[PDB]
């Protein structure tokens, strides 16, 4: 019924343009932003935190490889398996979105 | 897979072997309390939140 | 008489009181609930019937469980009838999910029935610039 | 971002810090499966040059603590030390002492950042915990291995739910089916919620909380058969159920 109220209204590209929208209501925006996340919408994500939480290991050379180096240390190639999303702007959606981070420093300037 | 039991059988043997100690939880917290609310006292005033009221308590980790 | 309106108003004050911090207290609220729906749809008296209904709602998981669609009917009609408060969206939030798990079921028909109107609330579009201009001066 | 910021933001930045150490635990877990890998392998040709798993845990124990330890004795201890080993932990002890020097206001995130902090320098338990949970696959099926995946997050999702609206009851056939399409067998080995059994235990008795009772209970008791050892934790459920039954 989610996909439908989607259908509504609002719309997809109603959302996107909210996203790429500034100003308005402080009350607004939020709900907007909620709106999207929950009929963009997460849930899969919500889904998929689940099914990520435990550990699950694939036997691949590739994954073979892996391993890690004291030496060195950083943050982020996993050969750990998840169900692919049954599913909007995906990698589109991801650049906006990478965009007002940069956006939200420069405006989280001082004062 | 056979091999992938056996690899399985190797890690549980690891970390049965592995457990071996060093703890530090004593520096860390020594750190934390030479670190007007208290630096730990804060700790102190969550669990006292956590709980208060409530019909039953369940174990949460942080806490224990 | 005007004693009675006076007295009419303070006893549902009252009566959400005493169901403020009872769990069970949303229990005995669940008949007195379909009853309820039915007075609460009433003249004169709105915000106290509001303010017992919405404990109801937020009281237990069970009065979530149990519903009538007459029932949801008649409260939106309610909502209808009466501008909103930002207490009719509170009523339908209360209605949706315990929770716990929001009920599937009750919360599709409601959706589709305000939803399905679209007379609600207001609605939304992107528009263009409506835009002119005109020649000359003068014409006329 | 150091910016000073309303609490709140702290919660949020919070989250995202809670997200990555995360990414980063998993990282460890897939070391060590390589790790014990090539290791295994080698072990298993020392063998052929000449219960059997216990012997050889008895091998490695003597090794790392000794029967034909070998060359590689030195290699395990090097894979050792590499395990005990960030530089964002460091991060985070900065980022404990600034939300300790301010006064936080509001539980919930006052009770993140302490998770938070513990995770981020006791360490080694949170890496216990994740060899407690870690299963091993071998390079063949898996397609069968992800299809079980899904059914048993479906499985979660009707859990979640709603108050149990019958359509639930029709994707719990479904998990049956996939169960009687014989993926999940060499499940005993393959086991995660309560097993898939007792989480599909606590799905029953919320549900108990007809025909997919019945249906979730021919289920459980199919598990059952499976495994002896599988038999005593479903035993232990059981003790649950009896009572709940009373």
């Amino acid at each position: 019924r989610v996909a439908h109220a989607l259908c509504s209204h609002v719309d997809q590209a109603q959302l996107l343009h909210a996203l790429e929208d500034a100003h308005l209501p402080g009350p607004l925006r939020a709900g907007y932003y909620d709106l999207l996340i929950s009929i963009h919408l997460e849930s899969a994500c919500r889904s998929r935190r689940s099914m990520l939480s435990e550990y699950i290991v694939p036997l691949t050379p590739e994954t073979r490889a892996i391993t890690l180096f004291p030496p060195g240390r950083k943050g982020g190639v996993t050969t750990s398996l998840r169900p692919p999303h049954h599913f909007i702007p995906l990698e589109a959606l991801r650049d906006k979105a990478l965009r007002m981070l940069g956006e939200a420093v420069r405006d989280g300037g001082q004062h | 897979p056979t091999h992938r039991a056996c690899n399985m059988f190797l890690e549980s043997y690891k970390a049965a072997w592995i457990l071996t100690e060093d703890h530090s939880f004593e520096d860390r917290m020594i750190d934390d309390l030479s670190k007007p609310d208290p630096l730990h006292q804060l700790v102190l005033h969550f669990s006292r939140t956590a709980l208060t009221e409530k019909s039953k308590l369940d174990e949460d980790y942080l806490y224990m | 008489a005007e004693s009675w309106k006076e007295i009419v108003n303070l006893l549902y004050e009252l009566l959400a009181s005493l169901i403020r911090g009872n769990r069970a207290n949303c229990a005995l609220f669940s008949t007195n609930l379909d009853w309820v729906v039915s007075k609460l749809d009433r003249l004169e008296a709105s915000s106290g019937i509001l303010e017992v209904l919405y404990c109801v709602l937020i009281e237990s998981p069970e009065v979530l469980n149990i519903i009538q669609e007459n029932h949801i009917k008649s409260i939106i009609s309610l909502l209808d009838k009466h501008g909103r408060n930002h207490k009719v969206l509170d009523v339908l939030c209360s209605l949706c999910v315990c929770n716990g798990v929001a009920v599937r079921s009750n919360q599709d028909l409601i959706t589709e029935n305000l939803l399905p109107g679209r007379e609600l609330l207001l609605q939304t579009n992107l528009i263009n610039y409506v835009t002119s201009i005109r020649p000359n001066i003068f014409v006329g | 971002l150091q910016m000073k910021l309303p609490e709140s933001v702290k919660l949020q930045m919070c989250n995202l810090l809670e997200y990555f150490c995360d990414q980063e635990l998993q990282h460890r877990v897939e070391s060590l499966a390589a790790f014990a890998e090539r290791y295994v392998d080698k072990l298993q040709a020392n063998q052929r040059s000449r219960d059997f798993h216990q012997d050889l845990l008895a091998h490695c124990g003597i090794q790392l603590e000794p029967e034909e330890e070998t060359s590689l004795s030195s290699r395990l201890r090097s894979l050792l030390e590499t395990v005990r080993l960030s530089l964002q932990e460091l991060v985070s002890h900065m980022v404990v002492r600034w939300a300790q020097e301010d006064y936080v206001q509001s539980p919930e995130l006052v009770r993140a950042m302490f998770s938070l902090l513990h995770r981020q320098y006791d360490g080694l338990g949170e890496l216990l915990r994740a060899l407690p949970r870690a299963y091993t696959i071998s390079p063949s099926s898996v397609e069968d291995t992800m299809s079980l995946l899904e059914c048993l997050g479906q499985i979660r999702s009707l859990l979640i739910v709603q108050m149990g609206p019958q359509e639930e009851n029709l994707m719990i056939q479904s998990i049956g089916n996939i169960m009687n399409n014989k993926v999940f067998y060499q499940h005993p080995n393959l086991m995660r919620a309560l097993g898939m059994h007792e989480t599909v235990m606590e799905v029953m008795v919320n549900v108990l909380g007809p025909k997919m009772v019945t249906s979730c209970c021919r289920f459980l008791c199919y598990f059952c058969r499976i495994s002896r050892q599988n038999q005593r934790s479903m035993f232990d459920h059981l003790s649950y159920l009896l009572e709940n039954s009373g």
